[PDB]
């Protein structure tokens, strides 16, 4: 038994989301059977959305019941969810889980999809600004040295930061991205012996798939 | 109301 | 709307400890057919949730009896005796008797570890960013335990509330530490109106706040 959500990641405020859940291992014509949809914002809780039964009965989260429509394709093992007039609030990962009833010993969400992702935003595709962070204008050396790199204002996600093209992989912290308005921003720290730098050059390599950009920044001193 | 269970 | 409120919200445990998790509903959740649909789910990073307990005290087939769930009416507990690394993750309790169906905000089962001070680095704005309008001051606080920390930004001695942007890493699987970056984003103009910038960190590993500073004209 498996489920797989598909659909458009990224819509703009007010557009219509149509989500598909392809399942297998069960059949929606089986007495008691049903699927529902559950979505979860980044670093947040699960919110249940709507549920559809084998006898075509339906049930909606009442605080949204209106912008929601749930439907099945019994023959083709599929379940669809439509959300009209979306907004940034609908930004989340959407799962479909199975849940059968009648018999209370099967009545739960045993199987979930891998989850698909939606971002609702009206920001336009935007490439990062990359800034090399070299240490205090004139500091005390040293033992260890920590270099940094700031990736500012871009959309959508993700970017990928590597240090010296992937060679330097240890001593690296790359922090989750956060929103400054419309635009995401993240940073990476890296740490190395003060014998290995500046004598040997370290470089920050941001790559932004969506906007088709690649950017290198060498961390020169001062 | 309650969620339908049967 | 039944509100499920879980406790604690974070729970540091040593591998092989016991761990409890309380979950209380905003109102009675015994369906009219007599069944109490209380369920526990566990979610690991990047996974979907997966079912541990259903009907309050029933283990779902495939779940080690070192997991057990108790409760009645409006008050429920999950107990894990002898915690395992594969049990680390986020725990949600759920009620399925009332519409809408609802889960808790979830509890983070994390690893306990000897305390450790952060390694703090402050970074002046790059002439790059300055040339082009803005001045962000970055601060990294790296590899500390416990997870709980507080950062203050200080310009010329004065606390600075607005324009701070924080991001914390999730717990490290190798060294069990946490890290975070804090970023003060200014206008070049504003930035030039002051000289000294301080990055301040209070953390249980010290009575005296850890401080990293620099002067703008040096």
């Amino acid at each position: 038994v498996t489920l797989k959500e598909s659909g458009p990641g990224i819509l703009q405020p007010s557009q219509t989301l149509s989500l598909t859940c392809s399942f297998s291992g069960f059949s929606l014509s089986t007495n008691g059977m049903g699927v529902s949809w559950i979505r979860q914002p980044s670093g947040k809780g699960l919110e249940w959305l709507a549920h559809i039964y084998w006898d075509e009965d339906k049930r909606y989260n009442p605080s949204l019941k209106s912008r929601l429509t749930i439907s099945k394709d019994t023959s083709n093992n599929q379940v669809f969810l439509k959300i009209t007039n979306v907004d940034t609030a609908d930004t989340a990962t959407y799962y479909c889980a199975r849940r059968r009833i009648i018999y209370d010993v099967e009545d739960y969400f045993d199987y979930w999809g891998q989850g698909t992702t939606l971002t609702v935003s009206s920001a336009k595709t935007t490439p990062p600004s990359v800034y090399p962070l070299a240490p205090g204008s004139a500091a005390q050396t040293n033992s260890m040295v920590t270099l940094g790199c700031l990736v500012k204002g871009y959309f959508p996600e993700p970017v990928t930061v590597t240090w010296n093209s992937g060679s330097l992989s240890s001593g690296v912290h790359t922090f989750p991205a956060v929103l400054q308005s419309d635009l995401y921003t993240l940073s990476s720290s890296v740490t190395v012996p003060s014998s290995t730098w500046p004598s040997e050059t370290v470089t920050c390599n941001v790559a932004h798939p969506a906007s088709s950009t690649k950017v290198d920044k060498k961390i020169v001193p001062r | 109301a309650e969620f339908r269970h049967d | 709307d039944v509100l499920m409120t879980q406790t604690p919200l974070s729970l540091p445990v040593s591998l092989g400890d016991q761990a409890s998790i309380s979950c209380r509903s905003s109102q009675n959740i015994v369906h009219s057919n007599g069944n109490t649909y209380l369920e526990w789910y566990l979610q690991k990073p990047g996974q979907s949730p997966k079912l541990l307990i259903y009907k309050v005290s029933n283990r779902f087939s495939g779940v080690p009896d070192r997991f057990s769930g108790s409760g009645s009416g409006t008050d429920f507990t999950l107990k894990i005796s002898r915690v395992e690394a594969e049990d680390l993750g986020v725990y949600y309790c759920f009620q399925g008797s009332h519409v809408p169906l609802t889960f808790g905000a979830g509890t983070k089962l994390e690893l306990k570890r000897a305390d450790a001070a952060p390694t703090v680095s402050i970074f002046p704005p790059s002439s790059e960013q300055l040339t082009s309008g803005g001045a962000s001051v970055v601060c990294f606080l790296n590899n500390f335990y416990p997870k709980d920390i507080n950062v203050k930004w200080k310009i010329d001695g004065s606390e600075r509330q607005n324009g701070v942007l924080n991001s914390w890493t999730d717990q490290d699987s190798k060294d069990s530490t946490y890290s975070m970056s804090s970023t003060l984003t200014l206008t070049k103009d504003e930035y030039e109106r002051h000289n000294s910038y301080t990055c301040e960190a209070t953390h249980k590993t010290s009575t005296s706040p850890i401080v990293k500073s620099f002067n703008r004209n040096e």
